[PDB]
């Protein structure tokens, strides 16, 4: 596994002593390097796992979110580019830093053999991400986003850390193999219920479950670029991951535990799916869907058959790729208006045809239109949600309905009808942007081809 | 349809039933009783696989108008002499379903004109 | 649309508009050309009968059960016509009008078609420069004190200038430019 | 003599038959001419920045941004526990909760319960 | 917004605004995209009655038509094979009890 | 479309034309120039039937605020040359 | 239910069609008329019936579109039939199109609309369903009729309406040519594809004088 | 595509011989069409089986016996 | 062999090369629409086969 | 190549109420007192080709002539052909 | 062809009547399928003898992998991992034979029902009856694990099935 | 020669792909192309057997 921890570890000595002007093009190119060398990860077998060492080993569960991670950051430094032109070289370098450690530290997550070790890195990636969002951002907000971004995460993952510990004093061990067979179930009891608590509230938070969100349209709305890609993209996983890791051992506890959890998603996407209809701002329109499909994950995990494994661990990675993309495309309209309403900048589709094309695809790929693997992670979870209870399929075809409404609304405001007669400095979209944008569909209606590479363990 | 103005107007127990047809034993109106009879074996007719509703005692003509039309393929105009043999069949079962229905309609008439004449005696 | 709208709307004003919706929604109503003709003969009868009345509140009088009479019978399927604010191509050619200022961001390759267009657009750029410095004291002058009173622009009355704020209706896209 | 129209929500009394419009008084006059004076000389700013050729930007609106900043950030420090709000919140953030967990959990129960008798015929039920 | 002044010059002909005014709380709702509030050729509670008896009348009736069939004097269509036993579901090992057609 | 480049010439000529079929007009007395209230002595109503007129004629509507300051024949010209961008 | 649902969507949309101004319109109704008696079609157990009359709908109604698509470009953008009037030598070709479209989607024996439509009417005539959606069924048949009545007389007949520059033009031969292939279509396919497709369902041989004719006395 | 023709301003507009010798040869077949059909085979519209009337089938056919046997 | 599979298959697939084409020079012109149609009546003419091997 | 050649307007003086239904409005207008001055403006409506009018049953019978004589020569043809 | 086997894939003779046109008149159908051979066929398998020619220059191996047998769960200590491990993963390639096997039994049931097309009701009953063993089977086996699964829930479900099973047997002798 | 070519690169190229691809590859993995059996007829010839079916029982044949 070394051989992706070593290279990204070097990418820092090599970012610091580059040149004033080739930092961007160095970074670039060896971050794709990386992430062409995280590809060998995909190839699992049906068997256990692949197992690197004692410390480091993989699984077609964390393969994909492996890959997604090392693919992404050429895209982020891509797209913070533009807005740190008139930064000076050595706060460039620092923002660069700030995105290889994060980088770095969720590739550790990730593999993490040990849940100690997971758990230290998967709190490790709150400095960086926190620096990003309170530093490099435009509006006054920004510090009270950090804030809560950081506190609402403690408060879900100090008593994890406990519970974790408190586990180890009773089983011996936290390595996942053992975990894995050695379980033993949970006897109905209020100890068992608060571990069982303490053990999944930790994850829950960074989902985020409905109610427990507050922090995600925030984080996202006041981050920078970068920061937005990486929160909706693949920060959100961490929970998903986590909670698909850690309910080997909450059994049989949790067919009892999951009702607060199960209601507060089910009504959770409808709610969300309609705020976002009625939304002044792009990208808090884009945080609620992101709380949306990650309320439906949730459903997915807590009902806990092979069917709903495979269908969330589809839908993280597809969704993990829309939200980037979107994020992107709401930001190339904010460079150009630095005013971040949907209402103000309209008619734009005449003014930049192919920028309406991304959108349009982008869209429709978040509508989870078939047969992309959006949509294979939606069918999937509803599958299993129904063979749960014949009742959920009324909240997940409402849901369904209102998603396809506020994405269309989203491509028709900003799109179509009669531009803005006063703004006169919408200038052509660059080459950067649309491979960027390119860079972000090309993955998601390739993997359409060979779904199996992203559907979990359980495939 | 008349027979429904009748039946939702008139009694609704004077007129039949079509769910419950018939409501009489085959032997009650003369004990001959002569069978139906089939052409067409299972065999042929299941290689033959018209559908589960076309497999009535008209299925004989319908196997015939098939092998002519697989037959003198071209001109789709070839035969109509086994279309009006297979026509022909299927209005005569027809007819022998309303000379059912009509049958228990009139059995029914005399059962109830029976159980009113002896109701009457009994009230003499 | 061209003209500032007024502060109100006088006695007078109430009584055309009424009277032309009245006729469209009649024409509406009576398909033929002739039938249309005659009632509508008999609409302009039955209006002029009380033409000239004199007194105010018996005419405010009328004009007030004649809106009930007319939202009574108002055929709510009414004739409008193809490019009206209800017509079945009302906006249809608005994805068509690009605004003028984009033209300012087309590659020299592209601009290296068409040189006399922008030789001509060039001049017309230059035109408005000087222009707009002249409009802006001309309208300083000319508005009374505590801004305008309606949305009217006054013309220019020099020899060398131009109307006040005249860069945006001279450069209408087009009526249908594609 | 014609049957009457009730204006509703949804459909609203129009222009021609609002009786107040109909009667115009001196005070009405006076504001009219003020109503007009506000908007035509908002027109005239508008005009005055969207004419200049030295901008190449966006003419910034005030009211969008009031509008923008009332909606999202300017609801907390504004609200109040009052018995409407707190009632409303209860209503509409806890009823359904509770209602969806009681309907998903009926129909569980009777599903668990005819398992558990037997009684279900859940032949051929392979992926779950 | 739809029924604002048409015929206006306006400054955002297809939003139907004005530079500067304030806007509606809830503008969002009313964009000429969604609800519309315009006076209607019919007063709303008169459209309301008028649909809901219509629908309501439609629902009774075929209801009635359900209680009431129409068809034709026939009996039941006659099958030769003991109703066709063998070809519908099948089950050959149970020697089904015999109908027999009578001729007529 | 393929609709004929129709220009002022034909504007007017279609103007004129309309205006000589209304009998209450003299066909000697109206000229381009002939203002409607004075010279021809219309009531408002008839400008109104006269507007409506050159509406189903040319298939397109006049908005009433700008049709009731259309007085003269050359001003009705013009208003519908600037409404369809006609050159010569 | 499917029978239900068919028997008020047609009864209905040919009920709002026959009252309509906008010729796209009255076709649209006109099709979602169609679409509620296959439905109906497919309610009374007869589904290889109602994919025939898919395919004998395309036709026609395909081609009447494509005529009322020619009324609209050559009177320069107009659908209101309020302003169409004297078009039958106006423009003969498109006239005599939507004629026999009219005839075809009206049920009209010997057409292509004939060989579907009035083997619908029949089957459902015969068969033990409700008697309300036989009663929908019927009343949609004449009401279908009326307002393709209403199309020709409203478009066709009467003295011209639309404005003074006539811009009347039919002749192409793009236009001429994907008319003509869709009226042979609604003409002969019918008869074609009707004789040629083995029987897939049990005829109904035996009926009433009057109940085997009532199509032709509705309409 | 087609031919020059001009607009004609409040006249009936100019008509080729072509498209009318068209429009009446596809009437023509039509209706050729209907008759030849109608003629060749009338039986689908009118019928070509009789009904039975059930009123004149005799109980003797209908298995009823004179009130008084069974 | 059996060339109904193959005529079947091969009228759907032929319908799909105009979208194949869309990114090359003839969409930039003004022989794409002639180009549509005729793809769609070959198409057409050839999927008429395998319903005459129906019938 | 476009229809740009001059084209020509008529005369004013062609249009006149004479043979149109515009009689029958005038006459009933002046039976109360009452005159259409637009009525010559639709004359064109009344003049031309568009004069003669043709009934509904008048419009479905397009082609009844053609089509009956072809297929009474048909029905001879095969009379002819199949009696030999 | 002997590129799979008969025997798994069973499949019915295949019998089809030879053609007896009662028309003088020739069919469009016999001449498009000479043109169609001529005109595809033909090149066809000209291109395909050339590249199984370049196949048969060049021509090497491959093979199917061989498992032996292991101690399964119900011969594993409570506590020893090794054992437990190899048990386990024996128990996962049974699982995966078993939805093989399930899968062969659902493509020979949906071959049987189209090749019957309108008499499958009755023709595809010994099909219905091999799929619904198998399917019985397969759920008693496997299903109600849940997405955790492994070999000692396996064998736990086994246990109490036989439980159940053997207090109904019992009470129903002495009975 | 313009529809020459047209049908040479579009109609025949795409059948000869999916010919090969069909009689070769498709067919080679079992069940993937499923046809319906043939109908038969009382009297019909098997190509595979040779064997002639019996007719039918004689029915009545009036009218
Ligand atoms: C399936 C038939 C096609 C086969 C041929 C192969 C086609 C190659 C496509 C490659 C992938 C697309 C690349 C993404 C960006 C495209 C770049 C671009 O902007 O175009 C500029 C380019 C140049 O034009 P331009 O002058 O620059 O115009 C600029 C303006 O912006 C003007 O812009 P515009 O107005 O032209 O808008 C762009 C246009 C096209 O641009 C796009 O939006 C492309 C994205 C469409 C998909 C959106 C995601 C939804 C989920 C689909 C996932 C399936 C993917 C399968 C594998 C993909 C492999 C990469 O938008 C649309 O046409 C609407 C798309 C809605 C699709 C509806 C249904 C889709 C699925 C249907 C079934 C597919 C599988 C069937 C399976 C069973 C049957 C065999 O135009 C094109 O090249 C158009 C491409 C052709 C359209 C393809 C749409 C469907 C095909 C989807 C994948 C291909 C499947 C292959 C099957 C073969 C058997
Ligand atoms: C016709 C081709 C079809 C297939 C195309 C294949 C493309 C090949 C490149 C893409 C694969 C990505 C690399 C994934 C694997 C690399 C990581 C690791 O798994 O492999 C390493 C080894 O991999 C290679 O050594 C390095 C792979 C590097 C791929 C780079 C190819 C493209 C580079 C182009 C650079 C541009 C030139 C300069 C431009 C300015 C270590 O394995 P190793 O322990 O050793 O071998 C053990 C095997 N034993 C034990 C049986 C003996
Ligand atoms: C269940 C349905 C729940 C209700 C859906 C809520 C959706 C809220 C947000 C919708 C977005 C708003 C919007 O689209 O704008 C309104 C927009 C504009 O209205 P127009 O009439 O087109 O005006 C044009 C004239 N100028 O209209 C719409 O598109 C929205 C239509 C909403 C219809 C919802 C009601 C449907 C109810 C159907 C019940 C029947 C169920 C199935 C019956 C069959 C069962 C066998
Ligand atoms: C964004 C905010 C989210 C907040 C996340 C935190 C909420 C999680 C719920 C409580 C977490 C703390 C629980 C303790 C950690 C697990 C330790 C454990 O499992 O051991 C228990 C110990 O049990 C406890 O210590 C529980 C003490 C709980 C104290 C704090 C209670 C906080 C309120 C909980 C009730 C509300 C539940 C939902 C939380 C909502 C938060 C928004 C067994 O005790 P033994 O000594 O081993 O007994 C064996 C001998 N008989
Ligand atoms: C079919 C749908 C129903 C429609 C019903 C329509 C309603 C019909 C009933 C109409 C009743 C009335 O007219 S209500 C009568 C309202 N009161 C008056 O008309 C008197 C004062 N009018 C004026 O002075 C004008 O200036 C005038 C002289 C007219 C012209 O002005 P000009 O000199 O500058 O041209």
């Amino acid at each position: 596994m070394l051989k992706i921890i070593i290279p990204t570890t070097m990418l820092l000595p090599m970012t610091w002593m580059s040149k004033h002007n080739m930092i961007w093009i160095n970074a670039t190119v060896h971050s794709l390097l990386i992430s062409l060398i995280s590809l060998s990860l995909l190839n699992q077998l049906g068997e256990n796992s692949l197992n690197f060492s004692l410390t480091f080993f993989s699984d077609s569960l964390s393969a994909p979110l492996l890959v997604l991670t090392t693919w992404l950051l050429p895209l982020m430094l891509m797209a913070s580019q533009s807005h740190l032109s008139k930064e000076t070289t050595t706060r460039k370098k620092l923002y660069i830093t700030m995105l290889i450690l994060l980088q770095l530290f969720l590739i550790m997550t990730f593999t993490a053999t040990e849940l100690i070790l997971f758990y230290i890195l998967f709190e490790a990636t709150l400095v960086p991400t926190l620096i990003i969002i309170t530093r490099w951002g435009n509006q006054t907000e920004r510090l009270n986003a950090g804030l809560y971004f950081l506190f609402y995460t403690l408060a879900g993952s100090l008593p994890l850390l406990v519970a974790l510990v408190y586990i180890q004093n009773t089983t011996g061990s936290l390595n996942f193999l053992i975990i894995h067979y050695w379980s033993h179930p949970l006897s109905n009891s209020w100890s068992n219920i608060f571990m069982w608590l303490a053990c999944i509230m930790a994850f829950m938070v960074k989902m985020p479950l409905y109610g427990l969100h507050l922090w995600l349209p925030k984080a996202h709305v006041e981050a920078p670029i970068a920061g937005s890609m990486v929160l909706a993209a693949v920060l959100l996983k961490l929970g998903g991951y986590g909670m698909m890791r850690i309910t080997t051992i909450l059994n049989p506890l949790t067919n009892y535990m999951a009702y607060p959890f199960l209601m507060l998603s089910m009504w959770g996407m409808i709610m969300t799916s309609s705020i976002c209809l009625r939304q002044t701002d792009l990208k808090s329109l884009i945080a609620y869907s992101s709380v949306s499909h990650m309320a439906l994950v949730i459903v997915a995990i807590m009902i806990q058959t092979p069917w709903s494994f495979m269908g969330a661990t589809a839908l993280m990675i597809a969704h993990g790729l829309t939200s980037s993309m979107l994020f992107c495309l709401a930001n190339t309209n904010y460079e150009r208006v630095h005013s971040r309403t949907m209402i103000l900048a309209r008619g734009l589709q005449t003014l930049l045809p192919l920028m309406a094309t991304w959108w349009l695809v982008a869209s429709l790929t978040n509508l989870a239109l078939p047969p992309s693997i959006n949509l294979i992670g939606e069918l999937f979870i509803i599958t299993a949600s129904f063979s749960w209870s014949n009742i959920t399929i009324i909240l997940m075809g409402m849901n369904m309905m209102i998603t396809a409404l506020y994405s269309l609304y989203m491509l028709i405001t900003t799109q179509r009808g009669k531009y803005t007669h006063h703004i006169n400095n919408i200038k052509p979209s660059f080459t950067r942007e649309n491979a960027l944008m390119a860079l972000h569909i090309l993955p998601l209606l390739l993997l359409t081809l060979n779904p199996k590479m992203i559907l979990g363990p359980l495939y | 349809g008349a027979h429904l103005a009748r039946r939702y107007l008139g009694d609704a127990s004077k007129e039949p039933d079509p769910l419950r047809m018939p409501t009489f034993p085959p032997d009650y109106g003369f004990p001959e009783r002569k069978e139906r009879e089939m052409v067409a074996t299972q065999q042929e007719m299941n290689d033959a696989q018209l559908m589960l509703q076309q497999r009535d005692y008209c299925a004989h003509y319908l196997i015939q108008l098939l092998k002519c039309k697989r037959d003198s393929f071209p001109n789709f105009l070839a035969c109509k002499h086994e279309q009006h043999d297979w026509d022909y069949c299927e209005h005569l079962d027809y007819v022998k379903r309303m000379k059912e229905f009509e049958r228990e309609r009139r059995l029914l008439q005399r059962k109830k004109r029976r159980e009113q004449r002896e109701a009457e005696m009994a009230r003499g | 649309a061209f003209s500032a709208p007024a502060a109100y709307l006088t006695h007078q004003q109430k009584v055309l508009r009424l009277y032309k919706r009245a006729l469209r929604h009649l024409e509406s109503w009576c398909v033929h050309r002739d039938k249309y003709r005659y009632f509508a003969c008999l609409m302009r009868a039955r209006f002029d009968e009380h033409k000239n009345e004199k007194d105010m509140v018996k005419a405010t009088q009328l004009l007030r059960q004649a809106e009930e009479e007319f939202w009574y019978g108002q055929h709510p399927q009414p004739y409008i016509f193809p490019e009206s604010p209800g017509g079945t191509s009302y906006e249809r050619y608005e994805c068509y009008k690009v605004p003028e200022w984009c033209l300012d961001d087309w590659h020299p390759s592209e601009k290296a078609m068409y040189p006399d267009y922008f030789a001509k657009r060039e001049q017309w750029k230059r035109l408005r420069r000087e222009s707009w410095e002249r409009e802006v004291k001309q309208l300083q002058e000319e508005t009374p004190p505590g801004g305008p009173r309606t949305e009217a622009l006054p013309p220019a009355r020099k020899e060398g200038d131009l109307p006040p704020l005249w860069w945006h209706i001279v450069t209408r896209p087009r009526e249908r430019p594609m | 003599s014609f049957p009457k129209y009730k204006p509703s929500r949804l459909a609203t009394l129009p222009a021609t038959l609002d009786p107040a419009e109909y009667d115009i008084s001196p005070e009405t006059r006076k504001a009219q001419a003020e109503r007009l004076a506000i908007r035509s000389r908002l027109k005239r700013e508008y005009l005055l920045q969207y004419n200049d050729p030295n901008r190449l930007g966006v003419i910034e609106d005030p009211a969008l941004i009031r509008w923008t900043y009332a909606r999202s950030a300017n609801i907390y420090p504004n609200f109040r526990p009052t018995p409407k709000t707190s009632l409303l919140g209860a209503l509409f953030g806890i009823g359904p909760l509770f209602f969806w967990y009681y309907v998903f959990k009926t129909d569980r129960d009777k599903k668990e319960k005819l398992i558990q008798e037997g009684k279900l015929d859940q032949t051929f039920n392979i992926s779950y | 917004q739809q029924e604002r002044d048409p015929w206006y010059d306006w400054d955002h002909p297809d939003l139907r605004l004005n530079w500067g005014e304030p806007i509606h709380w809830d503008l969002d709702m009313y964009i000429r995209n969604r609800v519309d509030t315009s006076p209607t050729p019919v007063s709303w509670n008169t459209m309301c009655k008028h649909l809901f008896g219509f629908v309501a009348f439609m629902l009774f009736m075929f209801w009635v038509g359900e209680i009431y069939p129409s068809y034709q004097p026939v009996g039941p269509k006659q099958y030769p094979y003991n109703d066709l036993y063998l070809e519908r579901g099948g089950d050959p090992t149970k020697e089904p009890e015999p109908v027999v057609h009578y001729e007529i | 479309s393929d609709a004929p480049p129709l220009t002022l010439e034909a504007i007017k000529d279609r103007v004129l034309y309309v205006l000589k079929l209304y009998d209450k007009i003299d066909p000697e007395k109206l000229s381009v120039n002939s203002h409607f209230m004075k010279d021809l002595g219309l009531d408002s109503l008839d400008q109104v039937e006269i507007i409506m007129a050159m509406e189903d004629e040319f298939g397109f509507e006049i908005p009433d605020i700008d049709a009731e300051k259309l007085m003269c024949p050359q001003e009705i010209v013009d208003y519908i040359a600037d409404k369809k961008d006609v050159y010569e | 239910m499917t029978l239900c649902l068919g028997a008020i969507t047609t009864l209905f949309t040919a009920l709002c069609a026959i009252t309509q101004n906008d010729i796209k319109k009255i076709v649209a109704f006109s099709t979602s008329s169609q679409l509620g008696l296959m439905m109906v079609t497919i309610g009374i157990n007869q589904p290889h019936l109602a994919f025939l009359h898919i395919c004998m709908h395309a036709f026609f109604k395909a081609m009447l579109f494509m005529c009322s698509g020619s009324i609209i470009h050559s009177l320069n953008d107009e659908q209101d039939i309020r302003k169409m009037g004297g078009l039958y030598k106006a423009m003969p070709f498109t006239t005599t199109a939507l004629i026999i479209g009219s005839l075809a989607l009206t049920g009209m024996p010997y057409l292509t609309g004939f060989y579907s439509k009035d083997l619908i009417i029949e089957a459902v005539n015969m068969s033990y369903t409700n008697a309300w959606a036989l009663l929908m069924t019927l009343i949609a048949t004449s009401l279908t009729a009326a307002y393709s009545t209403r199309i020709i007389f409203f478009a066709f007949l009467g003295k011209p309406r639309f404005p003074p520059l006539v811009l009347i033009n039919e002749n192409n031969p793009l236009l001429i040519n994907s008319i003509k292939r869709l009226l042979i279509g609604s003409i002969f396919a019918g008869f074609i594809i009707s004789n040629n497709i083995p029987p897939m369902t049990v005829p109904n041989t035996t009926m009433p004088l009057y109940m085997k004719m009532t199509a032709l006395i509705v309409t | 595509g087609g031919v020059h023709i001009e607009p004609r301003y409040r006249q009936f507009p100019q008509l080729t011989r072509s498209q009318l010798i068209q429009a009446e040869f596809f009437s023509a077949t039509m209706w050729f069409w209907i008759l030849w059909r109608f003629w060749h085979d009338s039986d689908a519209v009118l019928g070509h089986f009789p009904y039975p009337d059930p009123s004149q089938w005799t109980d003797e056919e209908l298995g009823i016996l004179p009130d008084d046997e069974d | 062999m059996n060339p109904f599979a193959s005529l079947t298959l091969t009228t759907l697939t032929i319908l799909t090369i105009p979208i194949m084409m869309s990114n090359s020079n003839i969409y930039k012109t003004n022989l794409y629409p002639n180009y549509v149609k005729t793809t769609v009546s070959y198409a057409f003419t050839l999927s008429l086969v395998p319903l005459l091997m129906f019938m | 190549e476009h229809g740009h050649s001059k084209m020509e307007l008529p005369d004013y003086k062609q249009w006149k109420i004479e043979g149109t239904p515009l009689e029958t409005v005038q006459e009933k207008l002046a039976a109360r007192g009452l005159r259409d001055p637009w009525g010559r403006n639709e004359a064109w409506r009344y003049s031309g080709g568009f004069a003669n009018n043709v009934s509904f049953v008048g419009a479905l019978l397009k082609g009844f002539k053609w089509g009956f004589a072809a297929f009474v020569v048909a029905v001879g043809a095969e009379y002819y052909l199949e009696s030999q | 062809p002997d590129s799979w086997d008969k025997d798994v894939y069973p499949e019915p003779p295949r019998r089809t009547p030879a053609p007896a046109p009662q028309t003088s008149l020739p069919n469009p159908v016999t001449y498009l399928t000479k043109i169609f051979d001529l005109l595809v066929d033909r090149p066809v398998t000209l291109a395909r003898e050339f590249i199984e020619q370049q196949h048969a220059k060049n021509r090497y191996y491959y093979y199917h992998r061989e498992f032996r047998r292991v101690p399964d769960i119900t011969e594993c200590e409570e506590k020893d991992i090794l054992c437990m491990f190899e048990a386990e993963m024996q128990w996962r390639r049974d699982y995966k034979v078993d939805q093989e096997i399930v899968n062969i039994i659902q493509e020979r049931l949906k071959a049987c029902q189209q090749r019957e097309g309108e008499s499958y009701r009755q023709n595809c009953a010994k099909e219905l009856e091999q799929f619904t063993q198998v399917s019985k089977a397969f759920q008693d086996r496997y299903s109600d694990l849940g997405a955790h699964y492994s070999a000692r829930k396996c064998l736990a479900k086994q246990k109490q099935r036989m439980l159940a099973e053997r207090k109904a047997a019992k009470e129903a002798a002495a009975a | 020669y313009r529809h020459s070519i047209f049908a040479v690169t579009h109609v025949l190229i795409p059948v000869w792909i999916i010919h090969y691809y069909l009689k070769y590859h498709v067919t080679a993995k079992p069940y993937t192309v499923v046809e319906r059996k043939p109908r038969i007829f009382p009297g019909d010839t098997i190509l595979e057997t040779g064997e002639v079916i019996p007719l039918m029982k004689e029915f009545p044949d009036q009218h």
